[PDB]
């Protein structure tokens, strides 16, 4: 369980919700920017579907950009498991890698998917063991 | 700032959540006289000390000594007051709850940590690689594990354990090195064999062909300069050492090879997620650092599994600290705040909380 604001807003209504991992945190992407991914970042996508039989459906995808740092891709993966745990585990998890996204993932974006160089910076402080 | 401690059978990896590497890496050894020393200092005075490994095959067996490892970790290594830092500790898969209970009790009752959390080593490694599903080959100094994981959780029935790892390998290299004439018997010389193992050993893509090539030319031979000046030659021992991983028979173990336990482990999981295990073989651990291990495993597993299946081995360049890094990332997340176990909650519920 988490008091994290975004976990409370997750999968409450039919639709698409996108978050970007930023310095070890899940930050919501402006709605108008959906479909634009920074190739150097990592995101978590939650798709909620309306299933007549009052049976809400969830699909969690974590997208990894070619230049995203280890701490980001790791955080995207971990957030996915926690969000799913939060949602009682009812969500099906999917790892999406830049350039090889699943047909399901690509379908979430009517007007195509668009990449763009750049991104937030690693929250990782560099060190060298035994120094 | 949260602390992250990965207590391995041979080395303790320790540091601060947020860093991309452990600041401290030392031997998991405690030495006592005739009132104790730890790690390098314990090894310096090995002459007047009885040395013991508190962690056997990834499982804590000596609590009196484990306590010294943690005291040394916190005070000497990290230079921090345990009472001001939330602490992430790692543990071997299938670790007895009693142990997890003892671990927790010591942290709260003798070091008074404000909060703690215990994570399974293999899962942290998988997270470090940016995955929630896959199967991890975790190989260290005292144990090797095959942990298939689905959506973040280790599949209990399918986990496999193989008590052969780095130490056994060193012991074997030392053994076949004498046969070739040389000789490393004392404790001081065993360090030499470990350096040879880590510098010159490698996994043959094909053991049989390498054995052939080596008996003919000297194209595979590498020279190793001893400290005193001497220069010894190593030939087939380079790939015969690691060969033990795929053929535990060399050291006298009817055990199955790591390619074999990976395949069997995958075979004990729902067939629907098997395609995913096959494409997400992650290796972590010092003992998977050998050059050529990815290629060999890649070939050995497609031989075992049906040919249409796609096999992919992920061997991260820093896989020696993958466990620590995954925990570093985990303990840094804004969400980790809630999953800790507080000293306060422990005072009420006791051991049964971890
Ligand atoms: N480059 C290398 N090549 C081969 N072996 C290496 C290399 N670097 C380290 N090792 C070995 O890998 C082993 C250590 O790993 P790790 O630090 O993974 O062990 P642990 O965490 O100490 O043990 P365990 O996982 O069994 O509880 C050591 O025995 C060491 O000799
Ligand atoms: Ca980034």
């Amino acid at each position: 369980v988490v008091e994290h604001p975004e976990f409370l807003k997750a999968g409450k209504e039919p639709g698409l919700q996108i978050w970007r991992v930023e310095k070890f945190d899940l930050v919501p992407v402006p709605t108008n920017l959906y479909g634009d991914f920074f190739t150097g970042d990592a995101y978590v996508i939650l798709k909620t579907v309306q299933l007549r039989n009052g049976n809400l459906q969830y699909d969690l995808h974590y997208w990894l950009g070619n230049e995203c740092s280890q701490d980001e891709s790791g955080a995207a993966a971990i957030f996915t498991v926690q969000l799913d745990d939060y949602l009682n585990g009812r969500a099906v998890q999917h790892r999406e890698v830049q350039g090889f996204e699943s047909a399901t993932f690509l379908g979430y974006f009517k007007s195509g998917l668009k990449y763009k160089k750049g991104g937030v910076a690693s929250g990782f402080k560099h060190v060298v063991p035994n120094e | 700032t949260a602390l992250v401690c990965d207590n391995g059978s041979g080395l303790v990896k320790a540091g601060f959540a947020g860093d991309d590497a452990p600041r401290a890496v030392f031997p998991s050894i405690v030495g006592r006289p005739r009132d104790s020393y730890v790690g390098d200092e314990a090894q310096s005075k090995r002459g007047i000390l009885t040395l013991k490994y508190p962690i056997e095959h990834g499982i804590i067996t000596n609590w009196d000594d484990m306590e010294k490892i943690w005291h040394h970790t916190f005070y000497n290594e990290l230079r921090v007051a345990p009472e001001e830092h939330p602490t992430l500790l790692t543990e071997a898969p299938l670790n007895p709850k009693a142990n997890r209970e003892k671990m927790t009790q010591i942290m709260f009752e003798t070091f008074n940590v404000p909060a703690m959390y215990v994570a399974i080593q293999a899962v942290l490694s998988l997270y470090a690689s940016g995955r929630t599903t896959g199967i991890v080959l975790d190989s260290g100094d005292g144990v090797t594990h095959n942990v298939p994981i689905y959506e973040g959780y280790a599949l209990p029935h399918a986990i496999m354990r193989l008590d052969l790892a780095g130490r056994d390998l060193t012991d074997y290299l030392m053994k076949i090195l004498t046969e070739r004439g040389y000789s490393f018997v004392t404790t001081a010389e065993r360090e030499i064999v470990r350096d040879i193992k880590e510098k010159l050993c490698y996994v043959a893509l094909d053991f049989e062909n390498e054995m052939a090539t080596a008996a003919s030319s000297s194209s595979l031979e590498k020279s190793y300069e001893l400290p005193d000046g001497q220069v010894i030659t190593i030939g087939n021992e380079r790939f015969r050492c690691p060969e033990t991983l795929f053929q535990p028979s060399f050291i006298g173990m009817e055990s199955a090879g790591i390619h074999e336990t990976t395949y069997n482990s995958i075979m004990k999981c729902d067939i629907d997620i098997r395609k995913d295990l096959y494409a997400n073989n992650v290796m972590s651990g010092g003992t998977t650092m050998y050059p050529g291990i990815a290629d060999r495993m890649q070939k050995e597993i497609t031989a075992l599994a049906p040919s249409t299946m796609k096999i992919k081995i992920i061997a991260p360049p820093e896989r020696k600290y993958s466990v620590w890094i995954g925990g570093s990332i985990l303990a840094s997340l804004s969400t980790f705040q809630q999953m800790w176990i507080t000293k306060q909650e422990y005072d009420e519920a006791g051991p049964s909380i971890v």
